[PDB]
RNA sequence: CCGCUGAAAGCAUCUAAGCGGGAAGCCCGCCCCAAGAUGAGGCCUCCCACGGCGUCAAGCCGGUAAGGACCCGGGAAGACC
RNA sequence: UCGAUGUCGGCUCGUCGCAUCCUGGGGCUGAAGAAGGUCCCAAGGGUUGGGCUGUUCGCCCAUUAAAGCGGCACGCGAGCU
RNA sequence: CAAGUCUGGGCUAAGUGGUAAAGGAUGUGGCGCCGCGAAGACAGCC
């Protein structure tokens, strides 16, 4: 029996922006990084994930007609409290929110699921307000 | 076409002439740079999309050329009794049976002319614009009212 | 006007798809149809 | 956006042209601007004014002499007045002219644990015919198995009043500079002696 | 819903490239809540020291500082809070 | 579901659907004007007070811009009748 | 969410896929077979 299992992993920072990238097809990769899943210590119960800084958000391309068409949704607990917002407008404001939402949904839903999400740092930009290393990934 | 000048850029094509310049925005399914003592356009793959664009692009460019060597044109006949028009600065105060006359400020690179008091014409380098503006005027009081009153192109009514 | 069977009503009338929808336009406006 | 801290003093009516016009008097003592927010450092722009002068130097942590007229900072504290940036040494009532229109904000009277049918005007039960412990009660509050719950926001009984209220577009009827006084079209939130703020209106 | 310009389709077409109009409806604007917005934000101003002991900064007690509680007089605040 | 799921209507409180009764757009009209008809888009807001019947509904009186039709266990009796 | 953002060839532009019919349509693509064209009108001004 081997408990190959690691001792506190020295986490990685990464800068990433294919500004003209399909969201999702980006977001999918982001997530993989967020769980230490490229790395061969993958440890499911732990968060030995990376830190991922998306710069130059907005810009994200997307296929077919998904402005006025993709519709983001918020139910405030009230009567009549569904809100529907086209993607146009999300870009038009809170563009940094578009990429985030897409990534979130692809991470696991528990408490760790939540904790990894906070290891993702998204900026419509560029310029990323933390110089703390950043092996840029392409 | 003579005193007029066609350069080429990526998705753009610039047409200078005696009356002004215009940019025609054009599809990259084409390889058109200043060509001959005239100007031609072709298209790749005989597909749906291309076939359509070809000929469109032809025309857009054509109407851009006529523009710059004078292509003003376009004229409106106002009909009915009390109705008439009147130039004011470069604006138009046509009075057409509403209780208060309708003033029409001119957009950029366009000139109204009030030859008569019941004829009006729109000057312009463009054509898209001209044609629009004339519409906006017509709309002020479209015609048809079991006949006669209102404002008309040179196109004509049906009993 | 708004019917699930739009057809040509006359030879001046004309069938036109615009913006997802099948219309018809004649010279005379009684002939104007839109599919729905 | 003009505006000044002030105190509701109470109301009467005067006569205009030849008609009785009810007014509430406001005392808008001059208001020492004690900080200015800029967009540069604070993000947004406004002016923090002060009001009720007197104070036995109870200034402890907010010594904040910092701005000229730190003149022992006001009892009734100090508030901002959003987009507003004037003659940086006090705000009088000369600010306003008669005729002008203003929005007034203050504190509605504290009604305590209100019934429904006061908090909300509900219909209440019949004074007779029908049984007898449901006269001021609210009736039903739902359906049944679907949705099997009460909705958020249901008008119900509780703490009512003692809350901010902005009544809008009041006529300024007269301004007494001499006394820092101010007359308007009567009926402004809150009780007499009570704090209010007084801004140019929104019909433009 | 109405148009401008406009091919595929020498004509025609509000449309396939583009461009204008257009609803008490959608978004913002107005009023009120709102950073437990654990993503817990900003600005102003204040008090600053180890004094004694662990594995060496509390995971340390004991006095403190700016400040804050308790107790008391009350209040168009309030069931109590 | 019979070792119990109170079973019409009324009141009180609502909230939703649109197949829209007003109000806002609009195209046809056997549309002169005014007023209709018909279909299309549109619930944001509104959608009265009485006589008769337990009534639902309905008919009637007087109004109205209008006097919509439905769902919520024929919504709602640990809320009342 | 374990294992292919695997290879080769097509369709489709509706988010169709992501659940409905009679019936409508110069929406697309692929196979067919005839009209009939220097007795040079298929569409556009004599």
């Amino acid at each position: 029996m081997k408990t190959y299992v690691p001792k506190q992993v020295e986490p990685r920072w990464v800068l990433i922006d294919a500004e003209g990238k399909t969201l999702g097809r980006l977001a999918t990769k982001i997530a993989t990084l967020l769980r230490g899943k490229h790395r061969p210590d993958w440890t499911p119960n732990v968060a030995m994930g990376d830190f991922v800084v998306v710069v130059n958000a907005d810009k994200i391309r997307v296929t077919g007609k998904k402005l006025e068409q993709k519709i983001y949704t918020r139910y405030s607990g009230y009567p009549g409290g569904l809100k529907k917002i086209p993607l146009e407008k999300m870009l038009a404001t809170h563009p940094e929110r578009v990429l985030e939402h897409a990534v979130k949904g692809m991470l696991p839903k528990g408490p760790l699921g939540r904790r990894l999400f906070k290891r993702l740092k998204v900026y419509a930009g560029p310029d990323h307000p933390h110089q703390a290393q950043r092996p840029e990934k392409l | 076409p003579k005193g007029v000048s066609v350069e080429v850029a990526p998705g753009r094509v610039k047409v200078k002439g005696p009356k002004g310049e215009l940019e025609v925005p054009v599809s990259p399914e084409m390889r058109v740079v200043v060509e001959e003592g005239v100007v031609r356009v072709e298209r790749p793959s005989d597909e749906r999309r291309h076939k359509s664009l070809h000929g469109l692009t032809r025309t857009l460019i054509a109407n851009a050329v006529k523009g710059v060597s004078e292509g003003y044109s376009k004229e409106l006949l106002i009909k009915g009794i009390g109705y008439r028009a009147r130039l004011v600065g470069r604006a138009l105060e046509l009075t057409v049976g509403f209780s208060h006359p309708v003033v029409v400020e001119p957009p950029e690179g366009i000139t109204f002319e009030v030859p008569e008091p019941t004829r009006v014409r729109v000057s312009g380098i463009d054509k898209q614009k001209v044609g629009q503006v004339a519409a906006n005027i017509r709309a002020i009081r479209k015609p048809s009212a079991y006949h006669e009153k209102g404002i008309y192109y040179a196109g004509e009514p049906v009993r | 006007k708004v019917r699930a069977s739009v057809k040509r009503i006359c030879d001046k009338c004309k069938v036109i798809r615009r913006h997802g929808r099948v219309y018809v336009i004649c010279e005379n406006p009684k002939h104007k149809q839109r599919q729905g | 956006m003009k505006g000044i801290l002030g105190v509701k003093v109470g109301m009467t009516r005067i006569f205009r042209d030849d008609r009785a016009v009810p007014v509430t008097v406001i005392l808008a003592g001059p208001c020492p601007v004690v900080q200015r927010r800029t967009p540069e450092k604070d993000g947004y722009t406004a002016v923090q004014l002060g009001f009720l002068p007197q104070n036995p130097k109870r200034v402890n942590r907010p010594l904040k002499g910092h701005f000229a007229k730190a003149g022992v900072e006001p009892v009734r504290i100090l508030r901002e007045i959003r987009d507003f940036n004037p003659e940086g040494d006090t705000v009088t009532v000369e600010i306003f002219k008669p005729g002008e229109r203003v929005d007034v904000t203050g504190t509605s009277k504290g009604r305590g644990f209100a019934g429904v049918m006061k908090r909300w005007n509900f219909a209440g039960g019949p004074d007779s015919h029908g049984a007898h412990k449901i006269h001021r009660h609210p009736g039903s509050i739902g359906n049944r198995k679907t949705p099997g719950r009460v909705y958020k926001g249901k008008k119900m009984a509780g703490h009512y009043g003692a809350e901010r209220v902005t009544v809008m577009n009041l006529e300024v009827v007269d301004v007494i500079p001499e006394e820092n006084l101010l007359l308007v079209k009567g009926a402004v939130p809150g009780p007499n002696g009570g704090l209010v703020i007084v801004r140019e209106t929104k019909k433009a």
